[PDB]
């Protein structure tokens, strides 16, 4: 199939039509999304096949073909951009200054944008066009709007 | 079957749209992997 570097959509025929149930990412021949976009299951490539090769529920994160190859972190100061692919439309990049998740184990960036559901797994991106997390596995706010970690993996 | 299909390049765009506000927030994360507010 196609192992072109980039951001892909992630399509199932299970339900009415061609529904579009994420996106992600492809690095270094290894393809990255959102656990639940997937939900570990297989994906197909035109007549090739990607099998899971790494998984955490927990993260909400996955990866097909090899181990996470993402590493590039928000450096806490500057704007970055969403790369945003939502279902039936084209690609489009949105600046934006990220917030911040304030955890027990640390702090987190956060991006509120409010994206259908089906454009979990979108990249985040510095400067330099490095993917420093996907987006997709967030909260809702007191005032209703939408806010999503910069969820990133660890490359080992 | 899930399949995928290419939708474009990964790089930064001069002059994007730029929107959204930057909010910090109290969250817990649980494990199932959702995040929830605390107050
Ligand atoms: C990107 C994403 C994932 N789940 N949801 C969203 C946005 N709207 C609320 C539900
Ligand atoms: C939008 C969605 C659906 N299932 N999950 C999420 C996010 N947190 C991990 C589990």
């Amino acid at each position: 199939g196609e192992t072109t570097d980039g951001v892909y959509r992630v399509m199932t025929r299970r339900l009415l039509g061609s529904t579009q149930v994420g996106v992600g990412v492809m690095q270094e021949g290894v393809f990255h999304t959102m656990w639940h976009v997937t939900k570990g299951a297989a994906l197909r490539s035109g007549e090739g096949r990607l099998d899971p090769y790494w998984g955490d529920v927990k993260q909400d994160l996955v990866s097909y073909c090899g181990p996470w190859k993402l590493d590039a972190a928000w450096d806490g100061l500057s704007e970055v951009q969403l790369l945003a692919v939502p279902p039936g439309e084209r690609a489009k990049n949105i600046q934006t200054l990220p917030g911040i998740f304030k955890t027990k184990d640390g702090d987190i960036g956060a991006v509120a944008l409010d994206y259908p559901a089906g454009t979990s797994g979108s990249p985040i991106l510095d400067k330099c066009g490095r993917v420093i997390g996907l987006y997709g596995n967030g909260v809702v706010i007191k005032n209703g709007s939408y806010v999503s970690a910069i969820t990133q993996g660890k490359r080992e | 079957d899930m399949y995928i299909e290419r939708a474009g390049d990964i790089t930064w765009e001069k002059d994007a749209e730029v929107t959204g506000n930057s909010p910090r927030l109290d969250v817990a994360l649980d494990e199932s992997g959702d995040f929830s507010l605390v107050e």
